[PDB]
């Protein structure tokens, strides 16, 4: 048991709810404005906590 | 349906096999050569729920994880090889070992026991058998018109006839010992079987290699402390009574589910 | 506790017994008085045997 | 001394006993004191034997 | 103590015995790791209040020393991990194990012929399954309002 | 289960080895050469659920922590080697040591051993040996045609002859004598064996060295106080008694418990 | 999770570990120079539900608030060092100290303990050691052929040698004597440690400033009254009872009120 | 578990009862893969802690 | 707070154990496995040792 | 109250051993009686030890 090593780490993103649209298969994604004023893409913020 | 159900069942057969052995010692305390046996417990597996030690950030550890038992299991039994306190008889075939060792016993089959029980008669054909018709394995053969037999410290026997004012030699008597008295298998007329536990026999003479002494017209009776077994007894009806207050518990709780 | 009792017990009948068989020997001529001697038996230390 | 892994044995198993039971009653033929009775026909034997 | 896959497990229950080749093993078969081994023929073994084991024999006038039961200390006791046998084994969370003799450094002392029983209270054990059953029982009476509160709301 | 009803059992042990030495001690009240015993204890672990002289505060201290006993252990049974009151038997072959010393004697295997109790008879060969086939290691040889054997103080042994009217030495009683008498290993027969808890044993003629004399035709008896003993037996029939009220009241205490 | 069970099991631990203690002292009735025990109890925090002359009005202020209790607790356990009652052994080797002190200890490891019992023994190097090999610190060393040892009222000691006709002092048994004598730390073997809240040991002869004389031949019993140890069996029995009625009357509200 | 149409299945359930001809084989008649057989007139049997 | 040693009589004192007042206890902000946050309801928190 | 008990008892005994020790050293020529001498033993005060 004393062999216990990391092997990654998740990525969590925090959205607010009024910047994220529902695509046609369930999953999320940032609209135009989320996306123009936070980057394509968000970064991962170690506020989160799970 | 509960794992408190089964720790408890697990817990209730503990100590019946506890109080089993207890009456068992407490029964044959006047058997002669008897050695009392003690049960050893050891818990079962556990369920590991969350990991001790794994991460639980960058640099942080859980200091102890989640883990659940799951009941107790008796593991083994140990015979107190002990020395027995020694008893007079006046019979000249009684004869008590002191120390350590076992008279080496033949089996009808052509098999070995080992027996320290020393209560000795003499069958129609002269042969020193044990109470039970077994022979002892050296084989010694009293003659008739025996005034009386006598054996040394040193497990030599002799008989004094009618005549010649000096005992003739019968025979000897040999003691073996093991590695692990312990280690000894039971099989229920104060024999014992050597078993791979216990080392290979090896005989000797009584008085070497640490090898005991004979007593002749002495017996050793068991090594049977009552004064201990009341009191393991009241902790065996406490403990019983408890397991089965928490199967109780249990069995209410379900029942309280159920009627939801 | 008990044996080591009924052993001493054992030895003081056999003492007097010893004292009475030579106080009833008395007036015969060509006797010699018994005596009895004993022995204490251990098994190793501090446990005695009687 | 059962085989409970390739290498390791256990030292003593669990045995329960099942009791106890007489086996015989062992007569002690000894020889008892001798009395007087000043009898014609009471005999007394010293040692071994018996009469038919 | 030693399992037979070669990776070392602790205990603290003391009740061992002797095999057949004279190795003092656990209740179970698992052999200390010191290595303790009874010659034959041994009369009397007695274990030091250090751990040093001594053996008399049949015409020696000395008692011959055979071996040392040192024993390991961690940093933090509550996280080894712990195995059904009655055993434990080291985990990240406790420190590295440093092994000394007894009486030093803050280790413990050995005493021959008693056996460490267990510390459980058995008068906080059934006040504590009073308490949980108590519980139980009224979590189940919020079940069921809750229940009869959603039936309602469907009803109609 | 209770930390109570171990710690009686523990005092109900050690009563019952204080009862069994004290029945040792009176069954061979009349052995010659006899040491009674005398039990030690002493009290076993503590746990410290509060240390004593924690730092409370910044300045204060307690005075005195919380700290539970568990149970009592007896540490030792010894020997109290004194000197035992000395009998007339007017007979030739039995000495008693005034003083300090033993005897030595060689044993069968061949180690030696060592005796308090002089009481000598002589074997069919015509050595001097202790009652028991044991032969002093000297190897004090007495010759036949012996009209008395004279003892001195010292370890001189003479014989008178027949003719020539003259004495004639034929050996000598040396004694042995240790740092630690109560060290010695006790074994039957009246025997002590050394240890390595007694020191080396050193010879000595007697009355050099501290060594007792040699008296003839004396005998010592057990220094066995008849009188003590039936007011320990009383007090230890009182103690065992108290123990085991204890156990039953810790055993109503459970079962009122468990009727919850 | 109502208050009254957790009052009521702190009420229980309370009475167990009196009973423990008093288990403990009926235990040990018969060690040399053991001090019984008592245990101090404390109640825990209260809660304010109203607070205590809080202004009731313009002029009236409360008597007294609402305030609920917690429980209890044992704060301490203390040791009443009295002069236990001095038995006779007429052995030359035990020594018991009327009034106050304690014999310095050299511990293997190299510390020092004070110890209460005075019953020594000779290694086989000729040193003074306790039951249990450990030694007096200020190292006395008896000579070999010692006819007789002989203790003062103070700490001198002679032996008796076969010459010079003459006692030889070969040491002093100084005492040790603290400022507070409950403040040591107990050990196993009759031993005590010195603690913050001891002070610093004062070596001292016997009979000045304080100290006590020694006697020899003399052993110091514990000072146990099993007659207050009877009672108090009662009492604790009859307050576990108490509590436990008081957590199944609370067990059957509570299982009363869950039935709704 | 050797199935009957050849192929093999894998079960955790241990309760293991001894055929007409001896081999070890699940409680159903399935036998066991390994083909563990047991000699008659055996007084008894014991299994190690690693499958022995 | 402070530990004993081994040979050493005195105890030997490693560290204090302040604790943390606030002037409104409600407002603190809950979270997961019993932890409080502070927030502009409950004021600025203060260090100090207990019972002072 | 044992212990004070016990010790008049042994007191009472060492007297009778004295007394027999001289009766039966009569006709010893060079011979002279013995006495013995007793002293009570007190902890502090109010508490007797024999």
């Amino acid at each position: 048991p004393n062999t216990v090593a990391p092997v990654g780490r998740l990525k969590l993103v925090k959205a607010e709810g009024n910047e994220v649209q529902r695509s046609d298969d369930g999953l999320f994604r940032l609209t135009a404005e989320a996306q123009a004023e936070r980057g394509a893409v968000l970064a991962a913020d170690p506020s989160i906590r799970i | 349906m509960i794992s408190s159900l089964w720790i408890a069942k697990t817990g209730l057969d503990a100590q019946q096999t506890n109080m089993d052995v207890i009456a068992n010692n407490l029964a044959n305390v006047s058997t002669n050569g008897f050695k009392r046996q003690r049960a050893v417990f050891e818990d079962l597996l556990y369920q590991t729920i969350r990991q001790p030690g794994a991460q639980s950030s960058e640099q942080t550890t859980l200091p102890s994880g989640l883990q659940i038992g799951t009941g107790v299991r008796p593991v083994a039994t140990e015979r107190l090889h002990s020395q027995g306190n020694l008893s007079q008889t006046n019979n000249s075939k009684d004869v008590a070992i002191k120390g350590q060792g076992f008279f080496q016993v033949m089996l009808p089959d052509g098999t070995s026991a080992y027996t320290r029980d020393g209560s000795f008669q003499v069958d129609q054909n002269g042969q020193l058998v044990t109470a039970g018709g077994f022979q002892v394995q050296p084989a010694i053969t009293i003659p008739a018109n025996a005034l009386s037999i006598t054996i040394g410290r040193d497990g030599v026997v002799s008989v004094t006839q009618q005549g010649q004012a000096a005992p003739v030699q019968v025979g000897q008597l040999n003691l073996t010992t093991f590695m692990n008295d312990t280690g000894l298998e039971s099989i229920g007329e104060n024999l014992y079987i050597e078993t791979q536990s216990s080392g290979a026999p090896n005989e000797s003479t009584p008085g070497l290699n640490g090898a005991g002494l004979l007593y002749q017209g002495y017996v050793e009776t068991s090594n049977v402390n009552v004064a201990e077994e009341l009191v393991n007894m009241i902790q065996v009806q406490r403990a019983y009574e408890i397991n089965s207050k928490a199967v109780s518990t249990t069995d209410q709780m379900l029942q309280k589910l159920t009627q939801l | 506790s008990f044996s080591q009792a009924v052993s001493g017990l054992n030895a003081a009948a056999t003492n007097l017994d010893v004292i009475g068989n030579n106080i009833a020997n008395s007036a015969t001529y060509g006797f010699k008085s018994g005596t009895a001697s004993f022995a204490d038996m251990f098994a190793g230390s501090k446990v005695g045997l009687g």
